[PDB]
């Protein structure tokens, strides 16, 4: 009826939290959260045991059929133990449906990649690992895919500058390209754009 | 469009298409560069009544996604995520090259 | 303080990939020196990848020795299908950066870094 | 006052022919080997 | 809905009028023929080749050329020194430093647009609230030197000068839109 | 008649597609009957599987079958069923149906921080 | 107007101009330091002060949309004109 | 058999690829940021940061712009609490000054005490 | 292409970075008569199209070149996560126009081209006629133009 506000469908969220009890009662040994956004999304969040297991069901299943992998990607957030939040997009072409599962890593703890499960994991978990430092167990050949070679940290990381460590230049005297620390003729200027008033007062935090 | 009519009837038969019906140079059926000054329409919101901010809100209807289950919160039919698509329909244009 | 594992149950089989890791990057040096056509000598060369090992030497956690084994082969096998280049050899030596000295007067001379 | 603005004309576009169409032209197969043939026997006599 | 590229219905059998109109095909490269015919026609067509420097491509009111700084008839700066232009600007290409000037007016001090940095967005002349910043049409300001490009408030200045009797005629034509 | 191909590329053409849809569903239903009887996987996948064959079963058309299956074409539905057949091997040697392995911490997903 | 330091170079409508022993010079050595001849303090003080009729006056520095916001000034002060924040014109209410 | 103990700090410097300088030579700072005074809001004294160390601006010789020579300068970090940021700032090695959440006093506010009897708080105007 | 750049400067003043679609609609209206030279450019690109189709289907070198060259099955893409074109030559029904539709593709109409062989031969089909219904759905946006503002009413 609004013309500036989203229209809203119920079924899609009813049908993906059928869905998301199904799969939460077919796997409890690794499903640890299952939720349903306003956007009508299912997300599960699961332990990062039950990867290679949770990814098989939802490619295998006959009610599932989860065959394409979307993408595959990580979001540090470094105020939680495990920081890496590894999250995998699933497109379901036979039921026209998305999925996304949800789990979560640190910097010495590797979780099991899922090439035998998907073969586009292997060059996604290359760049999981060059940009976040997850490690992945049993991978065919994990490196570095974007950065420069021999690059030297995780850059995607949020304690990571966003000019880096090092600039490249070429140097008469030795004849090459060569790296030195990093100085800026000009220094990027950070900006504090958050206003000291509260938006949204549905996400409002109780006080610690 | 300036062409001889030798040397179109010999274009139309070595392309084997009507090339002086559509010309890829523009000539003169294209819009002038200089044009009347327009008047924009205004939206559903620009009324002086019945317009407060809070029913037409879309930004804060946005709730927390709804947790079904948690792991510390908290004889029925299969389900699927969704009903199964729908095969297409073969095109009643064209369906074959 | 229990913690799971990446490869090593304990240091000494950790010790025993660094050691492997460091046979193999000794027997790459001489090759990595002839093949891309560097100015060092083979000396140098392993003076640098030994100096660059007793750098990462004081830690004794299991996991980070073992990750830190794990980039020391990616590395490793990036310089034996030569991707890795001249200049990103090179780059480990700075040979084009003036050092700053680690002495007060020196630092109080050049800034106020300190 | 009227709202000007960029519109397509009441009557509408017409219509565009967005299908492939090749000419399809061409002598026949039986014909251009009877020329080709024919070209030979009269050059060899 | 959906159709097929490649595949055919049925089958079209093998005849031999059909098996030599293939044959005949790809004898006396029937194909090959009839694309150098058609490749004769745009030989014999006309070229759609403008000439430089003496024709110039065709553009629009609102293309984003170089920046410039405008100002009122009167002749005042319309700049206000409000800073949303650098605030707004995506490549961080815009440094602005202020104060009053000797009358009391809030002006700039220094405006400073990196022509090397700058992605050419508009986002400053649609964000500048007094219509001061603009991306007027010039586009053939190549230069020699990395510096030549690093475009100070004397420089803005002076291309709003030089181009003020086209940029304000864009703005004419196309403020109504915007 | 026979289908002379299945608009799939490396997807062959069955001509006994009802002998291989039951052997596979009876298959799927032995392999799950050594799962433990509190599984929900095993219930679930006996329920889709005993639908499937008797819908198999029921209707001896090709197109008819792949119409009521409306899992694609019926070379689609053999592959699901030996995908599933997999999965349920799979399912049986990494017992899923235990209970949580681990509670993750406290604020693993409390989103936003 | 365009003054010279006793350098010889052009002062800046921004008051800027280089020492005599600054050594940044040499970048307008064998080249130009363009200043802007137009000064907008100068063209702004030549502006005759316009003499309205009333209390508050509006102004939007002339051609609607292609000018300033529009913002109301007070001329209550008849010992002061009344300056427009934006484009620096001078306002003055006619009391006779 | 998959469960092994670690008696240390956990220590990640010789993973995390930032030079030496920039782990052993800088100060880091933890804090609730404080309200700007220019406003009222308090949303965005929620979060607990973490800084660096301000390091040398100088001018740059043709523009006059802001250069600088350290990365970590426009460096911030966002938690939801001390003891995370603590954590992190361990694990990172560097060393940390933490100052507590200044939370304003509760106030006893009351609209009558501006018309009293005989207390200093009656006020002259409104 | 270079008409086409023509048309994105007529919008947004920029022939490659536009940045004229934003979150809550385009930054500008369109300029009088740039639907009717919209028009008058689609109304002779089909017969382009066939060109290059008479410079390349039936050409034996380009087939020879394209022809069972790069062969995907439909479930090894479908594993390797491939998409839009890749899927359509190796026979998969799938577009996102069609399945999950976004702002007015369930309103129009249009075909999807689907291969047969998943080669290079099938991917270059599946293009061209993409091109073709492309000009279809540009001649029905043109036809359903509607009146009304041009961002979202909220400020
Ligand atoms: C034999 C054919 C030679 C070419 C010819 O006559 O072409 C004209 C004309 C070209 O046809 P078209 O493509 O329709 O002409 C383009 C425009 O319509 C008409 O073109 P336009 O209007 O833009 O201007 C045309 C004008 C352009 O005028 C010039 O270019 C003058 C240059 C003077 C230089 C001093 O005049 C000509 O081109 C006249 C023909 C000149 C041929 C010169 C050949 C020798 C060149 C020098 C050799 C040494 O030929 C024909 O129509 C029939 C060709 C077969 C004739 C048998
Ligand atoms: C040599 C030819 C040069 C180009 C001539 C003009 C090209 C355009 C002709 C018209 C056209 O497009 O026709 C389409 C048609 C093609 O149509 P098609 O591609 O639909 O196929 C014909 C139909 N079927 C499928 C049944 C075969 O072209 C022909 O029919 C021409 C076929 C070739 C004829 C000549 C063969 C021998 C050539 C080499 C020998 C030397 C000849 C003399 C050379 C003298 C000078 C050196
Ligand atoms: C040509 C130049 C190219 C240079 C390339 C350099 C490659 C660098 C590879 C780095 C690989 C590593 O960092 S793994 C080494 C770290 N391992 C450890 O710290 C384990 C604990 N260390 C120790 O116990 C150390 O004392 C020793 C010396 C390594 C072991 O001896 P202990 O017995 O007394
Ligand atoms: S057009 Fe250039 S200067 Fe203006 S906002 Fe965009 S990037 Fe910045
Ligand atoms: S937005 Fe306009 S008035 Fe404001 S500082 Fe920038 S150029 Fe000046
Ligand atoms: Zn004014």
């Amino acid at each position: 009826k609004r013309p500036t506000v989203r229209p809203r469908s119920d079924v899609t969220h009813k049908q993906l939290s059928a869905f998301g009890e199904y799969v939460a009662e077919i796997l409890p040994k690794y499903v640890q959260q299952v939720q349903v956004s306003c956007l009508d999304e299912l997300e599960i969040c699961i332990h990062p045991d039950g990867v290679i297991p949770t990814l098989t069901f939802l490619r295998d299943h006959t009610n599932a059929q989860f065959k394409s992998l979307a993408d595959l990607t990580a979001v540090d957030v470094p105020t939680r133990q495990n920081r890496f939040e590894i999250v995998y997009n699933l497109l379901s072409l036979r039921f026209n449906s998305r999925i996304r599962v949800k789990t979560y890593a640190d910097e010495l703890t590797p979780i099991d990649s899922i090439v035998s499960v998907h073969i586009a994991a292997n060059w996604y978990e290359r760049e999981v690992w060059d940009m976040f430092g997850v490690f992945f167990f049993n991978h065919p050949d994990l490196r570095r895919i974007l950065t420069d070679y021999g690059f030297e940290g995780h850059p995607f990381r949020k304690d990571f500058p966003l000019t880096g460590y090092v600039e490249l230049r070429y140097d008469d005297e030795v004849k090459r390209v060569v790296a030195e620390p990093v100085e800026l003729a000009q220094e990027f200027r950070k900006f504090d754009l958050n206003s000291p008033w509260e938006a949204f007062p549905a996400y409002r935090q109780p006080p610690e | 469009a300036s062409a001889t009519r030798v040397i179109q009837k010999l274009r139309n038969w070595a392309s084997g298409q009507d090339l002086q019906a559509k010309l890829q140079l523009r000539y003169q059926e294209i819009a002038k560069r200089t044009q009347p000054p327009p008047k924009l329409p205004v939206g559903p919101s620009h009324k002086l009544s019945n317009n407060y901010y809070c029913t037409r809100d879309g930004r804060r209807e946005v709730v927390p996604p709804s947790i079904i289950m948690s792991s510390q919160k908290a004889e029925k039919k299969a389900v699927t995520p969704a009903p199964p698509m729908k095969r297409w329909e073969l095109s009643k244009d064209q369906p074959y090259l | 303080t229990s913690v799971k594992p990446i490869f090593s149950r304990d240091l000494n089989e950790a010790k025993r990939r660094v050691r492997e890791l460091y046979r193999a990057w000794y027997r790459e040096v001489p090759n990595t020196v002839h093949l891309m056509q560097l100015d060092i000598t083979v000396k140098q060369g392993r003076d640098k990848v030994r100096e660059m090992f007793m750098k990462n030497a004081h830690v004794t956690d299991p996991r980070v020795v073992d990750l830190l084994v794990i980039k020391g082969k990616m590395e490793l096998q990036e310089t034996i299908k030569v991707w890795k280049q001249r200049t990103h050899v090179m780059r480990f030596f700075h040979e084009t950066e003036t050092p700053r000295p680690k002495d007060f007067l020196s630092k109080f001379y050049m800034g106020h870094d300190p | 006052s009227k709202v000007k603005q960029d519109m397509p004309p009441p009557g509408g576009y017409g219509p565009i022919d967005y299908k492939r169409n090749l000419p399809r032209r061409g002598l026949s197969g039986y014909s251009m080997f009877a020329v080709g043939i024919g070209a030979l026997i009269f050059g060899y006599w | 809905t959906y159709k097929y590229v490649n595949k055919k219905e049925q089958e079209s059998e093998v005849d031999m009028k059909s098996a030599t109109d293939n044959a005949a095909r790809i004898l006396m490269w029937t194909e090959l023929i009839r694309g150098l015919g058609m490749t004769l026609s745009y030989l014999f067509r006309e070229p759609a080749t403008i000439n430089y420097p003496f024709e110039k491509g065709p553009l629009s009111p609102r293309f984003r050329g170089e920046h410039a700084l405008r100002r009122y008839p009167s002749g005042e700066e319309r700049c206000i020194a409000c800073k949303l232009c650098e605030a707004i600007c995506p490549a961080q290409a815009i440094t602005i430093e202020a104060e009053p000037r000797a009358d009391g007016s809030r002006r700039t001090t220094r405006y400073d647009i990196d022509m090397t940095k700058c992605i050419y967005c508009g986002f400053c002349q649609e964000a500048c609230p007094v219509d001061a910043i603009v991306e007027g049409p010039n586009f053939e300001f190549s230069t020699e030197t990395h510096e030549e490009l690093l475009y100070n408030k004397e420089k803005l200045l002076n291309n709003g000068d030089k181009w003020e009797a086209e940029i304000a005629a864009n703005i004419q034509a196309d403020y109504l839109y915007r | 008649l026979l289908k002379k191909t299945t608009g799939l590329v490396g997807l062959a053409v069955c001509d006994t597609p009802h002998e291989r849809l039951t052997i596979l569903y009876t298959k799927t239903l032995d392999i799950l009957k050594h799962f433990p009887k509190h599984a929900a996987y095993r219930k679930y996948t006996e329920q889709i599987t005993n639908e499937k064959l008797d819908m198999v079963k029921a209707e001896p058309d090709v197109k008819k079958l792949e119409a009521l299956l409306q899992g694609g074409e019926v070379e689609e539905v053999i592959l699901q069923a030996e995908k599933e057949l997999s999965l349920a091997r799979k399912m049986l040697k990494w017992k899923p149906w235990e209970p949580l392995v681990e509670e993750p911490p406290a604020n693993q997903w409390k989103w936003p921080i | 107007g365009v003054q010279v330091s006793p350098s010889g170079e052009k002062i800046t409508h921004t008051g800027q101009v280089y020492d005599e022993k600054d050594y940044r010079r040499v970048r307008f050595v064998d080249r130009q330091k363009e200043v802007n001849e137009n000064f907008a303090i100068d063209l702004i003080a030549q502006q005759p002060v316009n003499e309205v009729e009333h209390r508050i006056i509006a102004c939007d520095g002339g051609g609607g949309a292609l000018g300033h916001p529009k913002v109301y000034i007070n001329l209550d002060k008849e010992t002061k004109t009344g300056t427009c924040g934006y484009c620096g014109l001078q306002f003055k209410q006619h009391h006779h | 058999t998959q469960l092994i103990t670690v008696d240390e700090k956990l220590d990640i410097t010789t993973l995390t690829g930032v030079p030496e300088e920039h782990i052993k030579t800088r100060k880091v700072r933890i804090f609730v940021p404080a309200r700007n005074n220019m406003q009222s809001g308090v949303n965005n004294t929620k979060k607990w940061k973490m800084e660096f160390d301000t390091r040398e601006r100088w001018e740059n010789p043709l523009m006059g712009w802001a250069s600088t020579a350290d990365p970590l300068s426009n460096m911030v970090l966002t938690f939801s609490a001390k003891e995370d940021a603590i954590a992190f700032a361990e694990k990172n090695g560097w060393s940390y000054d933490v100052e507590e959440k200044k939370v304003p006093k509760p106030k006893s506010k009351s609209y009558g005490a501006n018309f009293s009897w005989n207390k200093r708080t009656r006020v002259s105007t409104k | 292409r270079e008409k086409m750049f023509e048309f994105y400067e007529r919008v947004s003043g920029a022939r490659m970075h536009a940045a004229y679609i934003r979150p809550g609609g385009v930054h500008q209206d369109l300029p009088l008569g740039l639907l009717d030279d919209i028009y008058e450019f689609s109304k002779n690109f089909s017969l382009r199209i066939d060109e290059v189709e008479e410079m390349l289907t039936n050409n034996r070198i380009w087939r020879n070149r394209t022809v069972d060259i790069g062969v995907v099955t439909a479930e090894d893409a479908l594993n390797y996560g491939f998409s839009g074109v890749m899927l359509r030559g190796s026979g998969i029904q799938w577009d996102l126009r069609k399945t999950q539709p976004y702002d007015v593709y369930d309103q129009v109409e249009f075909d999807v081209p689907i291969g047969s062989r998943g080669d290079c031969y099938d991917r270059y089909l599946c293009r061209v006629e993409e091109m073709r219904q492309s000009l279809r759905i540009i001649e029905q946006c043109l036809n359903k133009m509607p009146p009304g503002e041009i961002k979202v009413d909220d400020a």
